[PDB]
């Protein structure tokens, strides 16, 4: 969750105080896939052991 | 532009960011600026609410 998957800012909240909708919109998208990708190879890891 | 800020943008006349359409504008000089100073335009830049 630290990491920043090449978003500019760890905490979601922090990207919500000033960034807006229109640049905000990408960043999460980066974020969010990020996140995503990581939750994916952690459930793919459970899978297998 | 979808979600940029401003006056003219929060203020007069928004636009969502999933907008789709088209923007087209051209000076209008030689039909609005007159030597009356066409002054009759106003935005809305206070407002309590954007």
């Amino acid at each position: 969750l630290s990491s920043n998957f090449g978003a500019i800012s760890s905490v979601l909240n922090d990207i919500l105080s000033r960034l807006d909708p229109p640049e905000a919109e990408v960043q999460i998208d980066r974020l969010i896939t990020g996140r995503l990708q990581s939750l994916q190879t952690y459930v793919t890891q459970q899978l297998i052991r | 532009a979808p979600g940029q800020t401003g006056k003219i943008a929060d203020y007069n006349y928004k636009l969502p960011d999933d907008f789709t359409g088209c923007v087209i504008a051209w000076n209008s000089n030689n039909l609005d600026s007159k030597v009356g100073g066409n002054y009759n335009y106003l935005y809305r830049l206070f407002r309590k609410s954007n």
